[PDB]
């Protein structure tokens, strides 16, 4: 009796592979090593340049040498290659110069912290911050922000911190994020038909609080 | 976030006036309150584990089928989530209680909870359930205290009700 | 919105914690000082009226060019604007004390304050004064806690403006 | 550690602000309650051993088999180091109370709790018996706050044991 | 799930390349060995009951109060799942020797293990026990690497218990 | 992941039930022809480079326009996703191969892809004519081996296509 | 962190003993002194832009060349930073004050100070001159306040400006 | 990383030449022990927990000012660190077991680790002694076991030796 | 270097856990194969020489053009080179079947394979030919698994260079 087939009987992996979310799902972490092999470092390269451009395809000519160099000597951690590749011609033509920015909010979101925006306010700080200051200064309130030095502080490649509960946590990540993932084949595209546009819809953000400012 | 005091204010505000008088009387008694108030909240915080504790074992007593294998509690993993979930559930409809406000519970807790648990599969049926277990056996302690001054705490009782099920209808 | 409630809810929050003591204490103390700070606002909101005009007055004598015909102080349209503006300040002042927080005077006051005051090219300074000169009177109306408190917030602004 | 006072600091320091009203508000709660947790506090230290002999004894009646031999309550220096252990937790909860914080409690005692207990196969179950039946003989010598304070700390272990 | 299979495709998977001789030369590890693996299986999936009985018993023994009134060995119910338990441990066990990996072991049993056992109480050393009593009856039917296989998976869970 | 074995594994847990003698009878045949499957594999993963290059020269010899301005492989930027996306394909159906099953596939590879397609106007129909031509190359390397011991591999010959054929099927 | 409390609980624990009564003493006798202490803090607070505008006239009144090209507190981008990090310091002091204890001031603010000065050229000399005309207005306001019960405030005065020193030393 | 394979091609790629018949040799015969090998690391594993647990008992018997306030193994917190520094030692001795080669536990775990101890005021005297500790329980496993086909295998045993040492070593 | 035992070890290491059954279970494989694979070493460190002369040779009839004064295979330095390359080749396949593993192919000719030949205009064809020339007389001297072996190794490089 307390052992039978549940009728339900769905599977422990089912939930997630419904969604299609089984890789990103409690998702690996790659950290690089003090002293790292030819392997360890080509691995944490390859994860980052994933991860950063969102499984969109970097050929021969869009690496950058000098970055994986520096990475290669020693001279720079793994949270500087990130702010260097977040800092760069490509980065900025394909996330952007096309998007707006309320579009690119959302996405360096997802980039940099595996997260969807968890609510109105976040879009404030962050719109407020780029007029303020460059692109730049924003993009480095990201990396220098607590959360990203709490999780992947300093030698870790960024994972996808969403579809896992994390603490502090808005309710509406889960869904938010199953938005911008959609498939381990999607990948967020400067250059698809109807250009680049966002994906979280602007009244569910308010569906969390909305204070003055 | 918001809060009783907050709340009003706001509205306050976009009458674009001072205060009625009227309405520093709600303040004001509800300043009063606040013992009250504040040992409800510790008396929740004090037995929180065991709430959780109990809330599952009947649970489970209750809908044998999310611990058979196969079922949505099982396995071990599984299981681990739906305790969890309820403890954060709980420590929200605490926070709300203090505040003397759904709000904080209402924007971080519950909104959009039901459409997680939807993509997921798990049953919201289960998941209410579970809060009001929970509600019960909360009310149980925040209501029947030692070394308290003896008084009447029902109106504090209530609201921590319409908490609880603000939850349950929410995720429901 | 920053109050003391709020706060201690949110370090809780992000943490993962439930309210331990640490917190209520906190709590319970904006609680037994709300007695003093409700007592003040009741003070303010009776006297509001007569605090602003004071004011308003004031930056005038301080500044007399300000009424000459080319400027800010002259027209009524601006008087009119600058008794509105320093209502408001009144207003929202009363409202951190009842909130026990500095809150309410944060985001609706506070925030993009130097923006707006760059773009319209109002003077920092005006408005000082006219909290200055309030601060003055209310420190007759009031005693003891309840005045303390009425300076905190006022001052609160004075720094903010500056 | 953990305190009320620290953690306003800490809040305000994140944001980059002075200390305002709210924090301060917060604080004075933080003091106006010493009074009757540093009571709790003498009263505990005091009968401190009495507590602790009682506790140690307790456990033994609630799980007997625990005293016969190749078990851990058996042969003397076990007795011991039980005894210490208990000791211990009340002297973080007395520290506790007078920081006015779980602080105390949490890095010495709670942090690594579970590793700890697990690699040594300690049962969280006893040291509760412990703590209950310590509750239980300090709701004699206590009353009203004071009493109140110290159960939110006896507690918070508890919880935290469990 | 881990198994060998799934790491070395993981692996391959993770640098962007195609299964080269180092990934096959690991997967055929895999296969040579489950001839001896699925023996066990075969030995384990026939014997179940009468090892989960011959456990159950044991833990009794084992800790005699568990039985008494009030305890949680006592009243069927119980017993029923506790043999239950057991039962699943096994079954894993058993899946895990076939599919060649800790895998089944690790997501059904392990992974949130801890939680579980403290929510509810239940003592590791109990399972413990159960699985050292089946390792001991195992140590008979089997023999050689079939043996061996039994014994590495039992204990992975003697080692994540504890 | 899921494979073969781990496969089988979850069946039976739904159940409830250790695993039937009949179904270990079928992992005890499916590991007996372990030495043929890898070999196949190997002869994939051998030949890559080629099976690629080759079904690419087919694909293009036919559908002239897709290399043309205006066409989806031009200019040089497109057709090298285009040429990448085939080797991705071919390097998930590989795994698939090895697992014995096509989750892995299906989940990594297949997942999201149409809709990409979509998006970015790719036509499908193209992509899954050129996953057949690979198909048909593959198979070719794998059913004519040198320096092997001589035997039956149909069996997995049809399994590999299968693979190819659901690639196929979910572009399309 | 650590403050006064704390501390002597620290001190304790390693001796491995609850706190002696003559100890207890000590905390009693400071929580009684509170109101004092935070009115002190609330002087500094309310205050603050205004000591540290003071300060900074005299500042420059008395070095005219940290204004002049070439000097340190010049062009604008470099006057700024030198206003901040008056005030950064100010802010600490203050911490220090309501904790009743240096260390937050040490550990946070003035440990590695010196060394960014150095390593930058400004010169550490100055730096601390302009801590200490901050400390003299400070005082100023703590000691001469508007509507506060009539006392005694010394004891709070003189560790306040003990505070300011350790600053000034650290930095110089 | 590295191990007894990959190193003896290195050396043999910096001489520029083909391995040395002789060289073959010393892998030949790391082949044909293999077995024993293997089988000693999973006796490690399989005891893993027990090693540490005992190893520690005796540690602290020893060693009782450790465990007393302000040793070094006191608070929980820091006990907590100490059994998971001493099982780590482990973790990596084992890697380095199977591999055939000191490297991986050395670059991986030893190298700094004397200074962090020292830097934290760990005494390092003590770390050493848990880690031989630990040794000899280990061997003791590794040695004695049941069901593994009588043989010898004191070689590895040695090998295991050094490893342990290596760790005290440095550590000490 | 990426060898079975490494990688084992490797992933082992990142999750933080022992090595189980799991990666023992891959090892195996390794040392099961290398007795095959050791054997086809020896066999390609024999005949190197041979293979190489051979080899070189077929580049030349394949491409006469490169025998032309003018052109690259020209002038006996470029055939010294030529030899040289090839033999460096021939050792370091010898090298991977020993370990193995890819790793030692990896590292020394695939990474940077590209660029280098770019930069000196080493058209990869002609290395192909020689391997494939090669491959064909090692399908003589082996037979069975150690042929196999040596094939999978071979290819690995034709299919990195094109
Ligand atoms: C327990 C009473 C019931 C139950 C719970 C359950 N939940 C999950 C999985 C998740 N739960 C959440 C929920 C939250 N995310 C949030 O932000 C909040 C508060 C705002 C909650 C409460 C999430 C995100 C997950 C998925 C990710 C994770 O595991 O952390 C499960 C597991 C289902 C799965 O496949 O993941 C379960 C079982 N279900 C029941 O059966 C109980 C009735
Ligand atoms: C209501 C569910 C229960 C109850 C409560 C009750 N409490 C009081 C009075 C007080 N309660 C507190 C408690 C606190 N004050 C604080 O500042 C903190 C945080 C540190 C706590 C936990 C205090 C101090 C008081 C005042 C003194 C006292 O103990 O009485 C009352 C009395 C009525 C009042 O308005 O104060 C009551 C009724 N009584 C019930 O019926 C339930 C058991
Ligand atoms: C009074 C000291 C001087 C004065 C005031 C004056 N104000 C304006 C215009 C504005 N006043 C404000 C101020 C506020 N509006 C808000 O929403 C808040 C926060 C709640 C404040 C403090 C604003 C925003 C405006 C700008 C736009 C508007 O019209 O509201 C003017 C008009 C200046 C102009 O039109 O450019 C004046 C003159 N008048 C005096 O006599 C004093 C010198
Ligand atoms: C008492 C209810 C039972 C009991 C307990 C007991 N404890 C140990 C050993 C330890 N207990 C602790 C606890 C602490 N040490 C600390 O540093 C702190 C924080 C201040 C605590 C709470 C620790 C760490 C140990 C481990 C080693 C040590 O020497 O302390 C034992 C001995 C078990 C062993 O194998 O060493 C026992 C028996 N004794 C009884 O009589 C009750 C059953
Ligand atoms: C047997 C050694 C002892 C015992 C155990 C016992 N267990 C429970 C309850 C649970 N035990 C588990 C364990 C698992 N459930 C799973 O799904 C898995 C993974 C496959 C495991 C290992 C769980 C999750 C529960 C809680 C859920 C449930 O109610 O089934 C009990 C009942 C506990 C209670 O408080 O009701 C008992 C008694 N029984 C004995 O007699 C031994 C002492
Ligand atoms: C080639 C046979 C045919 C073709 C393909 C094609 N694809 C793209 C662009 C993309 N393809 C993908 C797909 C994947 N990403 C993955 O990770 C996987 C496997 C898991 C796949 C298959 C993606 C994401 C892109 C976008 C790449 C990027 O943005 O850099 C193109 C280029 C189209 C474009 O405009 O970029 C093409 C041509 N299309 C044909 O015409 C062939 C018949
Ligand atoms: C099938 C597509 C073609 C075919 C295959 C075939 N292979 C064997 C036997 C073996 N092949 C291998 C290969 C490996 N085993 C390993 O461990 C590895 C990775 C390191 C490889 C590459 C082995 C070891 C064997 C056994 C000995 C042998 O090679 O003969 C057979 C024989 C049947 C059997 O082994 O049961 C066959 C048929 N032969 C063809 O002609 C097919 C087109
Ligand atoms: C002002 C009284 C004097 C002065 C100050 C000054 N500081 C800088 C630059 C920096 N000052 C600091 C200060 C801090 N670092 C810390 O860690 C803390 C405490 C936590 C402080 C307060 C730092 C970090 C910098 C460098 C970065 C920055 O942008 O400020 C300057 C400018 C130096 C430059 O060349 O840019 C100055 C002028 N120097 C004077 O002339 C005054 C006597
Ligand atoms: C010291 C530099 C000056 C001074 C101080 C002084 N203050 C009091 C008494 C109080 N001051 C406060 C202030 C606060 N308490 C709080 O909780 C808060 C935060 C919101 C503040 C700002 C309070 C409440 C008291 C108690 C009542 C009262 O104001 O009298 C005294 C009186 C002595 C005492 O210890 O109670 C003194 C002396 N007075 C001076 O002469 C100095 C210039
Ligand atoms: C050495 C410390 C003790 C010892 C070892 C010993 N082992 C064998 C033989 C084998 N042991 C294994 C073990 C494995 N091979 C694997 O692939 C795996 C992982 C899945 C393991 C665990 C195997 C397969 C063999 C061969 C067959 C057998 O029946 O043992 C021997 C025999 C000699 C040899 O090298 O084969 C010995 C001596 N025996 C002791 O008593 C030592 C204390
Ligand atoms: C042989 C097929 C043809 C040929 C060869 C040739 N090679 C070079 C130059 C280089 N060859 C290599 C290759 C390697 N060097 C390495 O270190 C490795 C990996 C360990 C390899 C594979 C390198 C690196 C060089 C460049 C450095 C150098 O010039 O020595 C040349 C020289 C070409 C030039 O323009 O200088 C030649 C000619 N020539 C023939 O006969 C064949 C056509």
């Amino acid at each position: 009796y307390y052992s039978r087939p549940a009728p339900r009987a769905t599977a422990d992996g089912d939930a997630q592979t419904k969604l299609g979310i089984t890789a990103v799902a409690p998702a690996q972490a790659v950290e690089l090593r003090p002293n790292f092999g030819e392997t360890e470092l080509q691995a944490v390269i390859r994860a980052t340049y994933k991860q950063l451009f969102g499984n969109t395809y970097i050929l021969e000519a869009d690496r950058v040498v000098q970055a994986e160099s520096l990475l290669r000597n020693g001279s720079i951690n793994v949270r500087e290659f990130v702010r260097l590749l977040a800092k760069s011609e490509l980065y900025k033509e394909r996330f952007f110069h096309c998007t707006s920015n309320n579009r690119f909010i959302e996405l360096t979101f997802k980039h940099l912290l595996g997260r969807a925006p968890y609510n109105q306010s976040e879009f404030v700080e962050h719109l407020d911050r780029y007029q303020k200051s460059g692109y730049d200064a924003e993009i480095d309130s990201y990396i220098d922000s607590d959360e990203y030095r709490r999780v992947f502080g300093e030698n870790t490649v960024p994972y996808f911190r969403g579809f896992k509960y994390q603490t502090g946590q808005a309710a509406g990540v889960f869904e938010r994020t199953l938005k911008l993932y959609g498939g381990d084949a999607d990948s967020d595209t400067n250059r698809n038909r109807q250009g680049q546009l966002r994906q979280v819809d602007p009244q569910e953000l308010l569906r969390s609080g909305r204070g003055i400012v | 976030m918001q809060d009783a005091f907050t709340k009003a204010i706001v509205a306050a505000d976009l009458r674009g006036s001072f205060l009625s008088e009227q309405e520093l009387n709600q303040l004001t008694n509800l300043v009063k309150e606040s013992n009250k108030r504040l040992d409800a909240v510790n008396a929740i915080t004090g037995n929180a584990a065991e709430i959780i504790s109990d809330a599952a074992h009947k649970l489970f007593a209750e809908q044998t089928d999310l611990i058979r294998p196969g079922g949505n509690a099982y396995p071990n993993r599984r299981m681990a989530a739906c305790l969890r979930d309820m403890e954060i559930i709980l420590r929200y409809v605490s926070y709300a209680l203090l505040a003397g406000d759904a709000s904080v519970l209402e924007d971080r807790c519950l909104n959009g909870l039901k459409e997680t648990y939807v993509a997921l599969g798990t049953p919201t049926r289960s998941v209410a359930r579970a809060v009001q277990l929970m509600k019960e056996t909360a009310i149980g302690y925040v209501n029947s205290p030692s070394g308290v001054t003896r008084g009447d705490c029902s109106a504090l009782v209530n609201e921590a009700a319409t908490y609880f099920d603000k939850a349950a209808a929410s995720i429901a | 919105m920053k109050t003391v409630i709020t706060e201690v809810i949110a370090s809780a929050d992000s943490q993962g914690r439930f309210l331990n003591n640490t917190e209520l204490q906190a709590a319970n103390g904006r609680f037994q000082r709300a007695t003093a700070s409700m007592e003040a606002a009741r003070a303010l909101t009776s006297n509001a009226d007569s605090l602003v005009k004071g004011a308003v007055q004031e930056v005038y004598n301080k500044f007399p060019y300000l009424t000459q015909p080319g400027q800010m102080g002259y027209g009524d349209t601006n008087q009119a604007k600058c008794a509105r503006d320093i209502s408001h300040y009144l207003r929202f002042i009363t409202y951190s004390l009842v909130a026990g927080g500095t809150g309410p005077l944060d985001d609706y006051i506070v925030a993009g304050l130097r923006e707006v005051n760059r773009t319209f090219n109002l003077s920092p300074s005006w408005y000082i004064e006219a909290l200055k000169h309030i601060k003055g009177k209310v420190g007759s109306q009031l005693s003891g806690q309840p005045l303390t408190e009425a300076n905190a917030y006022i001052d609160y602004c004075i720094n903010a403006l500056s």
